[PDB]
RNA sequence: GCCGGGUGAUUAGCCAGGCUUAAAUUUAUUGUCCGGUUUAG
């Protein structure tokens, strides 16, 4: 029982409830914004209502729902720097990608593989889970229902989703010596024997066939990549040593920008951006504020870091 | 300089005119020592003639700017090459297309060996079939 | 298509009184007309022709299916990598099918090198095989040919 | 092809960031004459001429004969070499597939270009869909494009990326529209038909004549006569 | 319409023949294709990129007003 | 041999000036106001 849980929470009576059923599906803004380079992006977003009874449903959900352990995206205690420490000591490297990953997901599909857990809920339940999670595009007689970004019950939803292909594609993967990493929608391999990672496009494309109908992969976004060139997972380099590392041109970037505040001649906006950066650079690195100390000295850095 | 880059691919010619007739132009050429006239031409002749020409038309009415115009950019795909042409224009027909124009990207694809004696190994690509893991299947390899 | 149609009702039968079936056709065809007149007179004769199959009556030796084996066969032999060719009815049109390895394809689908062959002998051993309609094997008449 | 605030992000000259900050520029000042003789368009003239075109890489799945293959081309020459039925025509078809997209919309935006024909997929009976990918690197700027369809009878929808040939398109008019006698690139395609070669009184000539088509054919002939 | 130039009353006939042809296709059937204007129609100077045509018909009290428009090859912004 | 990648140190410092190291034809850095990770008031 879903809706006594929701009701008794928020003192919903029947009518106000029965309204917010029937009109949840059009409680968006549809919103651009910019690009990095030229262009733009098109977000969706719900109203203050509807996203904390979201996050209600989520919080109830949660612990009921398997996901696999090789998904290292909206999950508690994981993030970039785990899911590249996989493959921090493999030579050949291949990403790959799919093509509108979010709105591919459907409710026939949500409550077809909901069904296969064993979970029994009655009509009113996915009544209510219906017309709750999803967007409805277009006029008023569309009839199609999409997930959509930027609600927060979406990413959850995609990760329980991809349960069978993670853990199909995972002992393929394992028993070839082969590592395989997935974060939202982008899939890492790695390995260290010649000649091998040519064959696991035909292998992937039938798995997505096999076990959920509707995707299909980017062909123009496929990426083989080996210790003679450049390489990095999601941001973060790997150097041919086997190490971490944030790259050359903003470790000149930081030393730059602190040496011209030593001057005083950087702006009260510029220290708060430039903070933010040198501790995430921290964390990643472990011992940028040791060379930073060895170099300016701590007087100088104490005090920059005790501005504002 | 349209007339002599024509003439740079028959060199059994000497000369091209326009001579207007009474009620219309005529292309007057001359080879040996007869004057011809543009029907009267062999079909490879024909070919060379058409090729050269609405090549050397493009490059002159994209870069007006340019003081000579056939340094332009591009892609030009040609499939076949070797249509009725004999062995001996075969095998220099690849460097003067070279030559003229030099900064124009080629593709061509071909059908016999003449051709192949007279290419760099960098540049070849062959193609083949092998059957893989139980299906047929097309490869191409480097010389 | 007229060659297997002719093969089709001649050799393997499936007919029955095909002439007393076309006269009544051409029966049916002239009570309408007593019931476009340029067309319906052509038809009418069209059928009076196909109820003359009894005056023809040949069914000799060199019959529609062995001009059709024959016909077959002399294609195939200069295009080795193939294994059968077929005429197919569908949608109420015909269609020429040929296999290729294991993988069967149309007319269109074909490539340059193998549509001037079957071009060239096709209409070769069509002028043969109808301006010599006495010879047990028809491909056995005189002429001359140019081919540039 | 729109304007931004010019995201600081890291110093560098490509291509793109220069186009970025004559967008930004061109949205305040009002003077032509100004915008004729700033530094901007020097930089973004000066690094579109030196850049030179060059088709880098091409693949291809499940179009035609070929299942899966990908090829590298050489920037000054390249020929292939096979015998009958080894689909050396179907890679020239790819390229000009693809080319047609990138001439379409120089003409004029949003303007739709050649699409896969329903009997060129593949015909085992595994297949869903075919699919061309490609790429084009102005020295260090990189354009990537896909087409693709799907078979018939199929009920699952695939679209096609057109982002990179847009933009690049939008900096050839962009840069066509302030200099006088701007050049373009040149595309062409000489197909097996040249075979079939064997009015009006135009008055006016222009470069947007030839790219009405990228393949030769017929009236080409005659209008060589007529301009000769 | 009276006068004598070089430019002829007969043009501006034309332009309102464009435009009630729309309305006649419309009548025909839902979203049918009108008549457009052809490129060799614009004006050939070096300050113009586009050309366009505007109309209003009444009907009682019921307003009603039509544009059609073209631009040059190679614009930079499509109309 | 050559070219292209990795970066501790160096410099009124995002340019440059030096020492190391890596290789089948084979990366050209990404989306906020949502989600999870880092820091802080
Ligand atoms: N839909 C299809 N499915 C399978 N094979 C196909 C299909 N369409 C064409 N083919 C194959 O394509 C082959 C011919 O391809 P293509 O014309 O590219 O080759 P080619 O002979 O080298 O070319 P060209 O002579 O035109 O220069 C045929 O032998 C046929 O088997």
């Amino acid at each position: 029982q879903l809706t006594s849980k929701i009701i008794s929470k928020f003192n919903y009576n029947r009518l106000a409830f029965q309204l917010l059923l029937n009109e949840a599906p059009k409680k968006y803004k549809v919103y651009y914004i910019p690009k990095r380079g030229a262009g733009f992006r098109v977000i969706a977003q719900p109203t203050k209502e509807l996203k904390n009874v979201q996050r209600f449903i989520v919080s109830l959900l949660q612990p009921k729902l398997p996901v696999h352990h090789k998904a290292m995206a909206y999950e508690y205690k994981k993030s970039i720097k785990d899911n590249a420490l996989l493959h921090k000591d493999n030579n050949y490297i291949l990403k790959m990608d799919f093509q509108n990953f979010f709105n591919k997901i459907k409710p026939d599909i949500f409550f077809s593989k909901l069904e296969n857990t064993g979970l029994k809920l009655d009509s009113f339940d996915e009544n209510t889970l219906r017309n709750l999670l999803f967007w409805r595009p277009g006029k008023k007689r569309s009839t199609t229902l999409i997930l959509s970004v930027g609600a927060p019950s979406s990413p959850f939803i995609s990760n329980f989703v991809m349960y069978d292909f993670d853990k199909s594609l995972d002992d393929w993967c394992r028993n070839n010596g082969i590592t395989y990493s997935r974060y939202a929608d982008d899939i890492t391999f790695s390995t260290n024997i010649k000649d091998i990672l040519c064959r696991v496009p035909k292998v992937v494309k039938k798995m997505l066939s096999l076990h959920v109908p509707g995707l299909s992969i980017n062909e123009s976004k496929t990426i083989f990549t080996s210790m003679a060139h450049n390489r990095h997972v999601t941001g973060v380099t790997l150097t041919p040593q086997g190490n971490l590392s944030i790259g050359r041109d903003r470790k000149r970037m930081l030393f730059a920008k602190i040496h011209k505040y030593s001057l005083g001649l950087l702006s009260s906006e510029e220290i708060n951006k430039t903070k933010g950066m040198i501790a995430f650079a921290n964390y990643l690195e472990g011992d940028f504020l040791l060379r930073l100390q060895k170099k300016y000295g701590c007087e100088l850095i104490t005090k920059f870091l005790m501005e504002g | 300089s349209v007339i002599n880059t024509i003439l740079k691919f028959l060199p059994e010619f000497q000369w091209i005119k326009l001579v207007y007739g009474d009620d219309d132009y005529k292309i007057i050429l001359k080879k040996g020592e007869v004057e011809l006239d543009i029907q009267q031409l062999s079909q490879g002749e024909k070919t060379i003639f058409t090729l050269v020409g609405d090549l050397a038309r493009r490059l002159i009415l994209l870069n007006p700017n340019l003081s000579n115009p056939l340094l332009g950019y591009g892609i030009v795909l040609i499939d076949e090459i070797d249509l009725h042409l004999h062995p001996q224009w075969q095998q220099t027909i690849i460097e003067r297309l070279t030559s003229t124009f030099p900064n124009v990207q080629f593709v061509i694809t071909t059908h016999s060996p003449q051709v192949l004696s007279t290419v760099s190994s960098r540049s070849v690509r062959i193609l083949q079939e092998v059957e893989v893991d139980g299906v047929n299947d097309l490869i191409v390899s480097h010389p | 298509v007229f060659l297997h149609n002719r093969a089709s009702q001649e050799k393997l039968s499936e007919s029955q009184t095909t002439i007393n079936a076309l006269f009544s056709d051409i029966q049916s065809l002239k009570a309408t007309l007593t019931q476009v007149i340029k067309g319906l007179e052509l038809s009418l004769k069209e059928k009076l022709n196909y109820m003359k199959s009894l005056q023809s009556g040949e069914h000799k030796f060199n019959n529609a299916v062995s001009l059709y084996d024959s016909v077959i066969n002399t294609i195939l032999k200069f295009l080795p990598e193939f294994q059968w060719i077929k005429l197919v009815y569908g949608d109420d049109d015909y269609k020429i099918i040929l296999k290729k390895g294991e993988v069967e394809l149309d007319i269109q689908q074909l490539s340059q090198g193998e549509k001037t062959i079957f071009t060239l002998v096709g209409d070769l051993a069509r002028r043969l095989i109808l301006l010599n309609p006495n010879l047990s094997n028809p491909l056995l008449g005189y002429g001359i040919v140019l081919i540039d | 092809m729109w304007s931004h605030p010019q995201f600081e992000k890291i110093n560098k000259m490509n291509l793109e960031t220069c186009y970025v900050d004559f967008l930004e520029l061109e949205s305040h000042v009002i003077n032509e004459d100004y915008l004729k003789e700033s530094v901007e368009l020097q930089k973004l003239i000066s690094t579109l001429n030196e850049s030179k075109f060059h088709l880098n890489k091409i693949g291809i799945h499940d179009f035609k004969r070929i299942r899966e293959l990908q090829i590298s081309l050489e920037d000054d020459l390249t020929v292939f070499v096979g015998d009958n039925g080894f689909g050396k025509s179907t890679i020239l078809d790819a390229i000009a597939i693809v080319l047609s997209w990138l001439r379409s919309n120089i003409e004029k935006e949003s303007k739709p270009g050649t699409y896969i024909k329903s009997h060129e997929v593949n015909n085992s009976v595994d297949v869903e869909y075919a699919s061309i990918d490609a790429n084009i690197k102005l020295k260090d700027f990189n354009t990537s494009i896909l087409i693709t369809k799907a078979k018939e009878g199929a009920y699952y929808s695939r679209n096609n990326e057109l982002l990179g040939v847009k933009k690049l398109a939008s900096i050839y008019r962009l840069v066509n529209k302030y200099v006088d006698n701007a050049s373009l690139p040149l595309m062409a395609y000489y197909s097996i038909a040249r075979s079939y070669i064997g009015a009006k009184t135009k008055t006016v000539w222009s470069k947007f004549d030839v790219y009405d088509e990228i393949e030769f054919d017929r009236n080409d002939f005659t209008d060589f006569f007529q301009w000769l």
